[PDB]
């Protein structure tokens, strides 16, 4: 799903997606693309799509 | 052996390449100094020989090339000109062509002495030929002791040609 | 005709003269032989360039005529042809062709000239090689433009082609249609000297003219120098440029001119070139370069009609956004564009790219992360432009 992670998001939920995203980023032997993308998702979520946030 | 490593480094290379540039200038200054010539023929020729010898082996050729041989040669501008353009004239032609034969041998030797093919050396030599083309062509026909020097120069270019990607082959 | 150098009127006579030499057989060949001899004598005249051309042309033809061996056996090639032709080249016989070609009864002229142009390929190859080899060796590693141009006879020939063939696709097709020209092109492709290489790129651009020709040019690089090599060259130059922080401008400008010409006249193929020059071209744009505008023009050609605009928009936003610091106001945003798009060419290129991308679509929440998102700041930038326009230089 790295390229579309909405599907993961939908089924699993946002929190879980974030957690997995963190693991992929940290995960060792991974391609830079994967780690960077996961880092990007973790940090910024999906641009103009899913936003990453504290809500009152 | 031994030397290649030591010598390399230092010193010599740097100094000797710079001295190539100055070699061109030194051939002109050559007329004057015909006299101070005696000194220097004993030395300048010896320098060319030293350079040629280093080129004959793999490690030596690498050091010369690293020193930026092609650059100094471009700077000397020995090749990027026509000798005929311009003492009894046949003597000056013999002398100038003479310088050209040794430098050309040094270039050919450096080229072949690496892996002349896909290697970087092949590319550098081709640039040498194309940039100094028409001299190669011009060299091909005529005579005298001057012819003898001319003949040797012609062979040297031919060796450079085939040794590289065939200068002709490249010029498809 | 001699008692004309500049006078354009000379062109009117070229049809008759080109065709006349073409039909040398008609003459006798006691007469043809006499002309040949007279011409060699006539090498006295450097001032008349156009005499030099026409004579050179006659030679290109004569060689073919000598095919009936009665004539050929009689003559010695070195003395009879090569020496004279070489003299003519030295006396700027190619230069004036280039002039005839550049400064383009059209049918008679085009037909007769294209016959001339082709005759030179097939019959002449010895001369081409002689010149090419001559050129490679001549220069030595402060060259003035005049010094660069002196020996440039081969490149001039390539330009001759470029001007004559340009538009005209009809003529251009001849090159591509069968796999000697096709040989010529392969041959030209081989010439490595940076200047020959750049003119080769330009000549091909001219050849690329029809939607049909463009397709062949696409295949020429792709299948039977490859497109990849081309981008590689661009990539290498990019590194050298940045690591460092005229010759290159010549080469690069030509590289871009060519990519532009084909990408414009192409179809599904556009995506293929797009993915590949797109990434490299983007990188080149980041560098200052004089050139910026030109790559933008090429990029635009690459831009596809559909959804897959996104890579391009990101490049553009990233390539305005990156340096700029944007406060939370509007002006800072304008500044981002102004800083990057410093010169006139840069802007015109930018406008062409933008015109293309804006044609029908872009990504949502563009610029997300870095800045206040959305397309709006780009339009603001135009305030900088068409506000200013009134005060151009230069209509």
């Amino acid at each position: 799903l790295l390229v579309e992670i909405e599907r993961f998001f939908k089924l699993h939920q946002e929190d879980q997606a974030c957690a997995t995203c963190l693991i992929l980023a940290c995960s060792t032997c991974d391609r830079e693309v994967s780690a960077w993308a996961t880092r990007a998702f973790f940090r910024y979520g999906g641009e103009a799509q899913m936003r990453f946030t504290t809500l009152p | 052996q031994q030397w290649l490593l030591y010598l390399s480094n230092s010193g010599y290379l740097k100094v000797l390449v710079d001295s190539l540039v100055e070699d061109d200038r030194t051939l002109q200054s050559l007329l004057t100094p015909q006299p101070p010539l005696l000194k220097a023929l004993y030395t300048y020729e010896s320098k060319m020989a030293f350079l040629t010898r280093v080129a004959k082996i793999q490690q030596g050729a690498l050091e010369l090339l690293r020193s930026g041989v092609i650059v100094r040669l471009a700077q000397c501008q020995v090749y990027d000109m026509r000798p005929e353009t311009d003492m009894f004239i046949p003597t000056p032609v013999d002398r100038y062509r003479q310088i050209l034969l040794p430098a050309l041998q040094l270039c050919q030797v450096i080229l072949t002495s690496s892996m002349a093919q896909h290697l970087q050396a092949a590319g550098q030599v081709l640039q040498f030929l194309i940039s100094h083309s028409d001299t190669i062509q011009a060299i091909l026909r005529c005579q005298d002791v001057s012819a003898g020097s001319l003949q040797e120069l012609a062979l040297l270019t031919g060796i450079i040609s085939k040794a590289a990607l065939p200068g002709i082959l490249s010029e498809l | 005709l001699e008692r004309v150098s500049l006078d354009a009127v000379n062109l009117a006579l070229l049809m008759a003269l080109l065709y006349c030499f073409d039909i040398s057989f008609i003459e006798q060949k006691q007469y043809i032989a006499t002309i040949h001899s007279r011409l060699q004598d006539s090498q006295l005249w450097k001032l008349p360039g156009l005499q030099a051309t026409v004579r050179l042309a006659w030679a290109l033809a004569l060689r073919g005529i000598s095919q009936l061996p009665d004539v050929t056996a009689l003559a010695e090639f070195t003395e009879a042809d090569e020496a004279m032709a070489e003299l003519a080249i030295a006396d700027n016989v190619f230069l004036f062709l280039m002039e005839s070609v550049v400064v383009s009864q059209e049918e008679f002229y085009i037909r007769r000239v294209h016959n001339l142009i082709t005759d030179f390929l097939a019959l002449m190859p010895m001369k081409v090689k002689q010149l090419r080899n001559r050129a490679d060796e001549d220069a030595r590693m402060m060259g003035n433009e005049p010094p660069i141009s002196l020996r440039r006879d081969l490149e001039h020939l390539m330009l001759l082609i470029g001007e004559l063939y340009k538009k005209n696709p009809e003529l251009a097709l001849e090159y591509w249609c069968p796999t000697v020209l096709s040989k010529f092109v392969r041959q030209m492709g081989d010439l490595l000297p940076p200047t020959i290489y750049i003119p080769y790129l330009k000549m091909l651009q001219g050849l690329a003219n029809g939607p049909q020709c463009a397709h062949y040019c696409f295949s020429l690089l792709k299948v039977n120098v490859s497109w990849e090599h081309f981008f590689h060259s661009l990539m290498l130059y990019h590194e050298h440029l940045r690591k460092d922080l005229q010759k290159e401008q010549d080469g690069l400008i030509a590289f871009l001119q060519l990519t532009s010409t084909i990408i414009t006249w192409s179809e599904n193929a556009r995506l293929a070139l797009c993915e590949t020059p797109v990434v490299v071209i983007l990188g080149l744009l980041q560098c200052s370069i004089p050139l910026k505008a030109e790559l933008l023009k090429t990029l635009a050609a690459f831009g596809k009609s559909p959804e897959i605009a996104a890579s391009l928009w990101q490049s553009l936003e990233y390539t305005i956004l990156q340096t700029v610091r944007i406060p939370s106001g509007i002006e800072v945003e304008l500044n981002e564009i102004e800083s990057r798009c410093e010169e006139y060419p840069l802007t015109r290129a930018f406008c062409q790219l933008i015109s293309t991308l804006v044609e029908s679509s872009f990504p949502s929440n563009l610029g997300a992360g870095l800045r206040p998102p959305g397309f709006d700041p780009y339009l603001q930038f135009l305030r900088d432009s068409v506000f200013r326009f009134r005060t151009r230089a230069r209509a």
